[PDB]
């Protein structure tokens, strides 16, 4: 008998700002009249539990049990049990969901990298990377920004948060983006945006362009002559 | 400034645009929604001072020396082959201007629709449609002026030189 | 008897992310021991406000009461009644308070002007401006960044939104930060920062810096003969 | 029974080149004969308030008493008391308003700033910024030229003077004012003029046109 007890991740509590809490039971029959209600660190009450599993074919009942907490609830730092009843075994059973308090929120640093100009002799492609370190803990979000408008996941990769053993246990990570150059060599800044607890509103931009690494000045002579 | 990549060949496909479960299923992408030319598609021009003056420039391009592309109907000898290639841009067009167009293009960002209602900012004349069809005429008629600047193969048949332009 | 139920300002909501509504009850005659509390318009009451302020010293009483709300009830859409009861009402009094829910929205436009290049010879200061245009509706939150860490209120300057009339209801505003130019031409990316509704993550900052221009130059130095 | 005393205004007196005045009384009945009058510290007797406002249909009175006198008589601080008495007020009100004589005064000082590169970039429209910083004391005076026409005032927006935490009694005011990008890339006057007290002459203007920050790009240098 195995109880997922999913929290609110912190991504997910940025793009929903409906923070919602999933816990369910599986290596179970099949059977009905299960309740998945939840309490507080005192036993208060919660909002009622609803689409619930039904007989799945998979011989086990997955019934999940959805609270729709509010976000200061949760980040208060109490502790909240996942009371499970069934009729079948009368006993709940018992999860105490909470933050892993502790280490102390670093702000992390984001830079962000023009692509090499060695690759801009090609005519193929270009790359875009963002990378942010020295944060911690870890899940840290990132997306991407657009001349206004936001794009879908599928056309870039992250990386997931590595420690950094030359520093103590702190974590980084890197977003990549592939884009043409015709393109790129018209403007489209494509941001990159981040996201992360310790930032003082949480939300962090970085942008470039071509106007990034162009030259300073020129020093050309021409002695033209026959001496 | 590239007149054409490979030309017809088995690479059409469907994560170009991942998640096509937009309004029907996933389908392929032909060559000429990949490759197409245009000049003003960045926000960075955005608006334009008068008018839509230079898509007849930009399809001057298209063919003088992209259809071209090394006299590639000349040698396969199909001239009608290069007739329904232009045929077919023609009427992508068609469904540029008027938004019908599947891809998440740039163009087909609100750069097309931007620029037309600024023109229709009192909506005076808001058939966009129709002026587009009404400029069709001379699209299409500027659209074998490029051609003859290619290689001169030159055939005055009215097929091959007036598109019913009306039907679609 | 004065009545007035603050909805919670957005500028606010975001600085804290604990939004709070308050009830102001003055003009009262003087009677200890009022009963003044929050209830939702179906009666959902709260949690009795602490540190009520004493009589008025304008030979009157005052009531104060402050509520915690979550914030996505807050932007349900519900009715909040402020209950008051004192003794120079007949009835308890349910001042009933919402937000305008059902207005028009419009993304904003960030710019940053550096100083005057004249303005930067006499040797005193020199001031950047943060202008933002265009946004619907009001009610936008600006401030200043250095560094990662924010600098004094004092410092920069903020006016109001007000209507601009070149085009249909919209409004812009500007704010105002001085610094020295003996380390301001020296790094220092002064960054800008703003936050409104209509954004599609509520925060946007720009930055400027000494070196935000001054395109190539030449110096050619053709010597033939 | 609200009894309002209109002081001229800086703005209001370099417009008229005059020191028009005025006394509203509101929230009255609807009666008329009210005793509205204009007299110095010496109780002289001002030409007749004409243009007596209607009994608005809120059920309160409007009764307005216009008066005239030299620019100088206000600027030389002496009170001027609206005479008002009705049937409602009896006792004959008195509305002594003078300029706020003893105040110090300092040197405004003008900038204007082109338009941000990256909005001229985006190619709609271009915005200009009148600054004006350093005076004391308010009621400053701001105006847009262009080619030697004036423009409608309803193209530009002015601010509200504001006093900075910086200096002790200072302030600053802003104007904006907005045109076509390609307008602007031609790029001709686009004049700011700005009138004060403490001016020499009470009127300075700049100007600014497409090219004025750009800096040279090719030191160019040659010998034989």
């Amino acid at each position: 008998i195995r109880v997922f007890a999913i929290p609110p991740s912190f991504a997910s509590i940025f793009l929903t700002k409906s923070t919602k809490l999933t816990c369910l039971v599986t290596d179970l029959t099949t059977y009905d009249s299960v309740t998945i209600s939840w309490t507080r660190q005192n036993g208060e009450a919660v909002k009622t539990h609803t689409n619930i599993s039904e007989s799945h074919p998979n011989a086990t009942f997955s019934a999940v049990g959805e609270a729709s907490i509010c976000e200061d609830d949760w980040n208060s730092g109490e502790r909240f049990t996942c009371t499970v009843t069934h009729t079948d075994l009368p006993s709940p059973l018992k999860q105490t969901i909470s933050r892993p308090k502790g280490v102390a929120l670093h702000r992390p640093d984001v830079y962000l990298l023009p692509p090499a100009r060695e690759q801009l002799n090609l005519r193929e492609s270009a790359t875009i990377t963002c990378l942010v370190t020295g944060f911690s803990p870890a899940d840290v979000f990132v997306q991407w920004m657009q001349r206004g408008q936001p794009l879908s996941p599928e056309k870039y990769v992250t990386s997931a948060p590595m420690p950094e053993p030359q520093a103590p246990g702190r974590y980084f990570a890197h977003s990549i983006l592939t884009v043409s150059e015709e393109e790129w060599n018209t403007g489209e800044t494509y941001t990159c945006v981040v996201a992360h607890e310790a930032l003082p509103n949480r939300v962090t931009e970085r942008t470039v362009d071509k106007s990034t690494g162009k030259p300073t000045l020129y020093n050309v002579s021409l002695v033209m002559s026959d001496t | 400034k590239d007149k054409t990549k490979l030309d017809e060949l088995d690479e059409w496909n469907d994560m170009d645009l991942r998640g096509t479960y937009n309004k029907h299923k996933g389908v392929l992408i032909p060559p000429r929604r990949r490759q197409l030319c245009f000049s003003r598609i960045v926000r960075g021009p955005a608006n334009l001072r008068s008018l839509n003056e230079f898509k007849e420039e930009i399809l001057k391009g298209a063919q003088s020396e992209g259809k071209f592309l090394g006299n590639y109907y000349k040698e396969h000898k199909d001239k009608e082959k290069a007739l329904e290639a232009m045929k077919n841009s023609f009427y992508d067009y068609e469904d540029i201007i008027k938004g019908t167009d599947m891809l998440t293009n740039i163009e087909f960002k609100d750069i097309k629709i931007k620029l037309d209602r600024l023109l229709e900012k009192e909506t005076n004349n808001t058939k966009k449609a129709e002026d587009w069809w009404k400029t069709n005429k001379k699209s299409i008629w500027n659209a074998m002026l490029c051609g003859y600047k290619k290689s001169g193969n030159k055939i005055i048949d009215p097929s091959w030189c007036t598109i019913p332009t009306t039907e679609t």
